[PDB]
């Protein structure tokens, strides 16, 4: 399908196909983060800490 | 006609594009191969 | 239907119509995210 | 000043006496209409 | 009507959608595509916002006290997600009304710089503007992963969000963007204040005086700072204060929150604890 | 008043003193009507009479 | 003296509302004096009444403001009242607020993006009485910068990257020292005519001017001057309005819509 | 030369009989709406 | 009182006279919605 | 009442028409919506 | 007038608005009474 | 004043008209204002009748 | 001269001016009296 | 049929297809905001 | 002309209606709302 | 001192000197409602 | 100002006779209010 | 901008439509086996 | 003594001391009613 | 501005600053007659 | 595929590229180091 | 266009991947080190 490139830009295209990849691949690592179930940060052996004794992580709120 | 590349420019520069984006596509599933293997999602 | 591309410039039609589609395609994916019972990275 | 001649000025000002004159007649009727439902003084 | 020299400037073409069609002008309006949608989001948002002050909080305080009248966000709880019309979801529609409204104002005005021949500044300075609301009811909530952390619309409603959301950080003067978007916003005042001084002052010199000439401009701050910027670059910077004001101000409440929990005084403590000192 | 009142078109325009005054008894007549709204004596929409 | 005025009023109170009339009164002002250009308006109100009806909106017209221009060059009135002019297009439809479409070559026509005023038929002037518009042959002691590309020698080429001409001099301003136009020699019939710096996007690396705005073919039709070394108000608005008109003209494509 | 519209008698005439009777007949729904409103829910 | 469309552009009389009774209409519909007593829509 | 098309062009009319027709009747829907008895989508 | 519209084509729009706008006021009076028996408002 | 009619020659008695009665209106709003603001002379909540 | 108008016409403006200021302050002060009989401020 | 001499049918498409997407979105989103009606959950 | 293209404009809103009522149908089936 | 208007404009002095007398006329009038031992609206 | 003394006497004339008549009803205002309530 | 240039657009944009379609059906009917949401 | 007009403009020595006595007297009365001592406004 | 409206002007600022001197001083005696400062 | 460097100027794309490595290969540091998980100066 | 001719454009590119496979190696080897002394995933 050379009609792309007789109609876009080479230089441009890859600009912007390069641009809009590496976007791309930081809002989804990003959105892995946000997710505590993927956050790879965390450490392979991560374990959340066990709340005992009526502890709780947040105040109560509405 | 609308850059200046010609039916043989063209045509080169989509051949390995193509061949650039298996190369790039192909890294990508092994990626996810491997991240499935890590921890799946679904 | 086919004699249609020679009045909407095929060009800046299939231009618009992949950012109508990536952008639709976003907007599903975050409907699905934002609700629990579909957010994938969950669970 | 304003080009309206002195035919107009007293015509204009025939119509607008009638037509505040009226106006007039309606707000005293609503005002009397609304003493009798609730006065204010 | 139309300005006495105007005629000749109302040209067709210059549109981005629509082509002859919305192609005219209303009045002093020129309408265009993106006047025409422009119109009917404010209408609809408009007139949501008025249905949202009908119903109010509540029927007990329900108002139409311009001050009082208040269209909040949903609570944190809906997250992202569709909130009930009483429960946020109207805000949620007129954010969406606002944010057609404002985009087509912009488009039409690019339409209008299109007809003129003119650059493309205006749309450009009103973008900055759309981009802080933008931050405010968009960037900033997804981030924050709630549509709840909108600012509610109400005219004194939204600067009790503001209040909040600033001891939200227990003292935001602290926040070092927001020192240098206060910066840019002073600095502009001072700067729009110069302009209009050194033009009003040039065009209308002292009894019985000519108008001064652009030597009397530069001649005039060289005396009093030593630095004359120039006519054209004047409007650079005005221009550029302006839109650096905004752009500072919208990092400023996205990192609040989203890049930024503790209280901004906090922040200062990696210059505090340099081994310097 | 004199039978020389109508001298005042010759000084203010009749259609823009036309338009004021509509414009003028419009907002005047919306403005005291809200007022009376806003009073629980005369709000005629929920004093609960009848 | 105390802050309460009345059981409800206070002094804050009568403060704002002081403060309100004061406003709309400044408004008023400010609204007079941005009717002293362009008014009274032009509407089909006007022009079906036969002049009887002046379209000014509300303020009104202020009385006229003198600007005595310096070295004697005339008084001229803000609120002034100029001859009708007739536009050089024809309306597309009928009906109020419709736009017009130009007559004959759009770029030639004098309308829409290429219509503009006649100014004054004289150069500005600088605080000494020389014209400020000059080109650098006769501001002698004006200089290019050291660090900056000089203008001169340079290939000037239209939208379509076609040559249009070299730059054969370079026109400043001598009260503010900047670049306001470049001479090109249009390498189609060997005459000059001005560029202005703002339709101009230089190409250091390749000492060329590119121009967006016109073809290489337009710049036959560039108005021209009528003394080769100074330019007069007039001929300013009408060299920068031709190249505007080339944004909406120059291309058919540039009409629009893009959808 | 003209009226301060361009409008002649005629023409003002014209407009004014068909303004007036649009308006009664405007009118005339508003009292019927406002007969029902008031045996639906009486204001005063 | 015909005489009042050789003072007022009638197309500009009705434009102005058609959005002023919408938004009346509007207006006298909302303050009713706002009161309970009124309310249509509440049952 | 042909004469009407007279004095509003059916071009800008006919549009203004619709977008009107249509913005009030998307804020009736929306007033039933914000009603809890005429909230036809409650379940 | 100042529309740049006839009597005559003036008089043919209004025909074909007529009856669309009659057409639409039938549906809405459709619908009307089908919301009036789905929920009484009155 | 025997002759104050020469008021007139220095001030535009059309501008005149229009302020005075844009400043007797706003006058007048104010005073009524100013009433209702009052324990005493607000008519519409003083409860008489 | 200064506003346009002459020596007859501002002698004309001014009676009636005083005679429409007149009854302005007449209706005034019938209004003051009966503001007075309602609820005297003195 | 006649609608098309005072609408350009090509620019009409664009309009009547923003405007279709725009209203099929709305009504989704207030389905999705009624919990009865809420098919993600 | 303004009859040709009326003939494939009515023929492509029958096909969406066709589609649209099919939708209905289905959601009705799926959940009332009456 | 008739000489005064030699040097003052009859025009712009008038106006001037009336706007300032009435708001000096609205200040002291209201300086006098803050005062609780003159304020004539009080009971 | 351009405002000789020709008709800068009688200006001055109504000017002072105005300011007399306007100051002429403020001491009977004064004098009413120091009546309803002295302020010294 | 003739039929043979606009021919030879909807022959492509038919096949990448297609293709597009196919594969978009594909993942529904994968997503219904995931998590049905009817 | 009257040569000081000579290099001081009349007309614009007048307004300037006319606002500048003004503003003084005004800062007076108010300096006044502040203090208690001289407030005569109080009633006492 | 001439030499001339010099003495001229400044006669009548004379005696327009001596009769405001002279009202200061009646109502600075008045003022000390009621209530004394010093 | 030597071609791309007939398009991308070579010198602006290796100050591109040594400019962008060395930015991201400082975030990723800095990521690190902000994680307790792969900080090493906590010893 | 940009005026490397393809030969020269052949010279570039030879030391572009060569010195670019130099650098993945140095990052693979840092990875595989990084891998043996703490696994992060
Ligand atoms: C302290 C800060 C805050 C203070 C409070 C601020 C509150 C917000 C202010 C809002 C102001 C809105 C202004 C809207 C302008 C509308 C256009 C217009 O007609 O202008 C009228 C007027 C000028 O009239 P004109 O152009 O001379 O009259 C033309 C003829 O009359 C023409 O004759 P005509 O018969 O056509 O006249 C009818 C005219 C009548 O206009 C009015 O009645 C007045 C409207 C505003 C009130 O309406 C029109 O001309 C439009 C025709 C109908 C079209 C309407 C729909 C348009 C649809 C297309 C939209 C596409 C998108 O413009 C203004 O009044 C501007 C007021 C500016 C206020 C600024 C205050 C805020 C800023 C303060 C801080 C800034 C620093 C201060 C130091
Ligand atoms: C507080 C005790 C009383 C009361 C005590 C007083 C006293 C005392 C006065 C008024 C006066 C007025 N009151 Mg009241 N008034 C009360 C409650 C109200 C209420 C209300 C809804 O509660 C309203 C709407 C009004 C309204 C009015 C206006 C009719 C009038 C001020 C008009 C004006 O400023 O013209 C100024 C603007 C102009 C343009 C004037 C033009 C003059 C022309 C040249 C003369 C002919 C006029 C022409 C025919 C047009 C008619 C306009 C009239 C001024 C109405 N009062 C309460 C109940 N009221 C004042 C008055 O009597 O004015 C006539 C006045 O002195
Ligand atoms: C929720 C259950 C599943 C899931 C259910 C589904 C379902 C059902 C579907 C997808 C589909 C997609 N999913 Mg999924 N998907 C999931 C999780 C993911 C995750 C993730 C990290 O979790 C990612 C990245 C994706 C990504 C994707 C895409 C591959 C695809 C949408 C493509 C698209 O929108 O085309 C639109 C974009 C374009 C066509 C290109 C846009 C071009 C640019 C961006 C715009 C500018 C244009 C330019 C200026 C000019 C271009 C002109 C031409 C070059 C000539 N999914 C979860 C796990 N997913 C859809 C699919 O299969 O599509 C093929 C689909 O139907
Ligand atoms: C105490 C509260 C009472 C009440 C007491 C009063 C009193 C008192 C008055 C009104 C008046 C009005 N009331 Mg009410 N009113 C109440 C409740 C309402 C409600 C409601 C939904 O509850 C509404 C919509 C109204 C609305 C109205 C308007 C019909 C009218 C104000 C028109 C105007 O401002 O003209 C301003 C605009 C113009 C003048 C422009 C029009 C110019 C025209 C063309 C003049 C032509 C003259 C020509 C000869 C024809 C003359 C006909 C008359 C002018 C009608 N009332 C309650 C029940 N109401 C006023 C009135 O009666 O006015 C007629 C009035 O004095
Ligand atoms: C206790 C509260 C905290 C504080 C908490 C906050 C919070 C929270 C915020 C700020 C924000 C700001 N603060 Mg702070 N701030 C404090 C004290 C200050 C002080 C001071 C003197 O102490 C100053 C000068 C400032 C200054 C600022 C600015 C830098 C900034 C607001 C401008 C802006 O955002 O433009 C942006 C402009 C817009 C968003 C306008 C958008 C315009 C749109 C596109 C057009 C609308 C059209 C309209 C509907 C038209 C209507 C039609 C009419 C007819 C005309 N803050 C105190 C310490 N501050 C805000 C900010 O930075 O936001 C980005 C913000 O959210
Ligand atoms: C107590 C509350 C009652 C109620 C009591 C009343 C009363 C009382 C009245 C109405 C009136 C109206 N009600 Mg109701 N109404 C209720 C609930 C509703 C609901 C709803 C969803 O609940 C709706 C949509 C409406 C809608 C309406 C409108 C049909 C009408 C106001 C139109 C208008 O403002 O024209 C103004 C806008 C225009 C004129 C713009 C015109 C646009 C075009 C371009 C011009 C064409 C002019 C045409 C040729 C001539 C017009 C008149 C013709 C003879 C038809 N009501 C409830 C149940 N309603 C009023 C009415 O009947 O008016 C007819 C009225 O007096
Ligand atoms: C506090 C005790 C009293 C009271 C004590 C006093 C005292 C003491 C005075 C007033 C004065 C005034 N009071 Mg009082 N006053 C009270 C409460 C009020 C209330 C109220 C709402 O209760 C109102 C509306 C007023 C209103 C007024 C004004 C009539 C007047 C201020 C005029 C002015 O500002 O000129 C500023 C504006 C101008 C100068 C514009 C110029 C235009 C006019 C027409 C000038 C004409 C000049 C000359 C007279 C022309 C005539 C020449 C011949 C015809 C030839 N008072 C209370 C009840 N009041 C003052 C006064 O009497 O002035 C006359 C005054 O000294
Ligand atoms: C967190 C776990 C480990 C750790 C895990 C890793 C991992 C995994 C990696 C690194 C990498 C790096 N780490 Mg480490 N690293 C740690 C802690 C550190 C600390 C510290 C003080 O704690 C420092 C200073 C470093 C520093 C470094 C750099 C040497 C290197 C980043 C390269 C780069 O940014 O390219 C920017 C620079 C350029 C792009 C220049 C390009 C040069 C090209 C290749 C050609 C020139 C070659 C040569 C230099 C010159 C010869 C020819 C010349 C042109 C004349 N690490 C901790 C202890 N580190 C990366 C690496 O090894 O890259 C090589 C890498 O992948
Ligand atoms: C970026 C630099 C500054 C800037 C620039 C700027 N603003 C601009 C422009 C530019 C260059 C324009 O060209 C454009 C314009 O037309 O100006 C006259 C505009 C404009 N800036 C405006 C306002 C504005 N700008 C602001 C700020 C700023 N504008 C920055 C400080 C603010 C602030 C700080 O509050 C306001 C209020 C308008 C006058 C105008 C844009 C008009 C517009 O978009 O019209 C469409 C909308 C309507 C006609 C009505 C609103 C419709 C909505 C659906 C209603 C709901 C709104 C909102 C969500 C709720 C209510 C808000 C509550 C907080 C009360
Ligand atoms: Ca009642
Ligand atoms: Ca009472």
């Amino acid at each position: 399908l050379y009609k792309i490139w007789l109609a876009f830009d080479p230089r441009m295209a890859l600009i912007g196909l390069g641009a809009f990849l590496f976007a791309l691949a930081l809002f989804i690592h990003y959105m892995l983060l946000r997710s505590p179930e993927f956050d790879w940060l965390l450490g392979p052996d991560y374990a959340p800490v066990t709340l005992s004794a009526g502890m709780s992580a947040l105040p109560a709120g509405r | 006609s609308m850059t200046g590349l010609t039916e043989q420019e063209a045509q080169e520069f989509h051949g390995i594009f193509v061949q650039s984006m298996t190369a790039f596509f192909g890294i990508v599933v092994i990626a996810h191969i491997l991240a499935w293997l890590w921890r799946p999602w679904l | 239907m086919h004699k249609i591309w020679q009045i909407f410039d095929p060009r800046r039609t299939l231009v618009a119509l992949f950012g109508f589609l990536f952008v639709l395609g976003l907007l599903i994916h975050f409907i699905l995210l934002s609700s629990p019972a579909f957010n994938w990275l969950s669970g | 000043m304003t080009g309206l001649t002195e035919e107009e000025a007293k015509e204009f000002h025939g119509i607008f006496t009638q037509s505040m004159t009226m106006f007039f007649g309606i707000v005293i009727i609503a005002h009397i209409l609304a003493w009798l439902w609730r006065p204010w003084l | 009507a139309m300005l006495s020299f105007e005629r000749k400037y109302r040209v067709r073409g210059g549109t981005l959608i629509g082509g002859d069609l919305f192609d005219f002008w209303v009045g002093p309006f020129y309408v265009g595509f993106f006047g025409v949608a422009g119109f009917f989001f404010a209408l609809l948002g408009v007139l949501l916002i008025v249905w949202g002050a009908t119903i109010g909080p509540n029927a007990e305080l329900q108002t139409y006290n311009i001050w009082q009248i208040s269209i909040a966000p949903p609570d944190l709880s809906y997250g992202l997600g569709m909130a009930p019309m009483t429960e946020g979801g109207l805000w949620q529609i007129i954010t969406i009304c606002a944010i057609g409204a404002f985009v087509s104002w912009a488009l039409r005005e690019v339409e209008i710089c299109r007809k003129l021949g003119i650059g493309f500044h205006i749309p450009f300075a009103f973008a900055f503007a759309i981009g802080a609301y933008l931050v405010l009811v968009v960037v900033r909530p997804i981030l924050m992963g709630a549509w709840g952390h909108g600012f509610p619309y109400g005219i004194l409603s939204h600067l009790d969000w503001v209040s909040n959301v600033g001891y939200q950080f227990l003292h935001f003067h602290y926040n070092p963007a927001h020192m240098l978007a206060i910066t840019f916003f002073f600095t502009n005042c001072l700067a729009l204040s110069m302009h209009g001084s050194l033009i009003l002052s040039v065009t209308n010199p002292q009894k019985g005086e000519e108008v001064k000439t652009s030597e009397h401009e530069n001649t005039f701050f060289r005396d009093i700072v030593g630095y004359s910027i120039g006519a054209l670059a004047i409007h650079r910077l005005g221009l550029f204060l302006a839109l650096s004001a905004v752009f500072w101000s919208a990092v400023c409440i996205v990192i609040s929150g989203p890049f930024w929990t503790r209280g901004w005084p906090e922040w200062w403590n990696w210059w505090l604890e340099l081994p310097l000192w | 008043m004199s039978p020389d009142l109508w001298k005042i078109w010759l000084l203010v325009d009749p259609r823009r003193i036309l338009i004021a005054v509509f414009a003028f008894l419009t907002v005047l007549g919306l403005a005291i009507h809200m007022i009376l709204l806003s009073t629980a004596e005369f709000n005629w929409l929920e004093d609960g009479v009848p | 003296m105390s802050a309460a005025i009345t059981e409800y009023m206070d002094v804050a109170q009568l403060t704002i509302w002081a403060f309100w009339f004061f406003f709309a009164g400044l408004i008023i002002y400010l609204r007079r004096e941005d009717k002293r250009e362009g008014y009274p308006l032009d509407s089909d109100r006007t022009e079906r009444s036969g002049g009887r009806v002046k379209v000014v909106g509300f303020p009104d017209l202020a009385e006229p403001k003198t600007f005595v221009l310096p070295h004697n060059a005339g008084t001229v009135m803000a609120p002034r009242v100029e001859a009708p002019t007739s536009i050089n297009a024809t309306p597309v439809a009928p009906f109020p607020g419709a736009p017009f479409e130009p007559n004959g070559d759009p770029m030639l026509s004098g309308f829409g993006p290429s219509a503009s005023p006649d100014r004054a038929k004289h150069c500005d002037l600088t605080f000494e009485g020389l014209p400020k518009i000059v080109p650098l042959r006769v501001a002698t002691d004006f200089s290019i910068a050291e660090r900056d590309p000089d203008p001169r020698g340079m290939t000037v080429v239209g939208l379509d990257g076609e040559v249009a001409g070299t730059v054969s001099d370079v026109w400043v301003d001598r009260s503010e020292p900047q670049i306001r136009y470049l001479e090109v020699k249009v390498a189609a019939g060997g005459k000059n005519v001005l560029l202005p710096i703002g339709f101009s996007r230089f190409d250091k690396k390749a000492r060329k001017v590119k121009v967006a705005a016109i073809k290489a073919a337009h710049f036959a039709n560039v108005p021209t001057l009528a003394k080769p070394d100074q330019i007069t108000l007039y001929e300013e608005d009408k060299v920068c309005a031709y190249y505007a008109g080339g944004k909406l003209y120059a291309t058919a494509e540039r009409a629009g819509p893009l959808l």
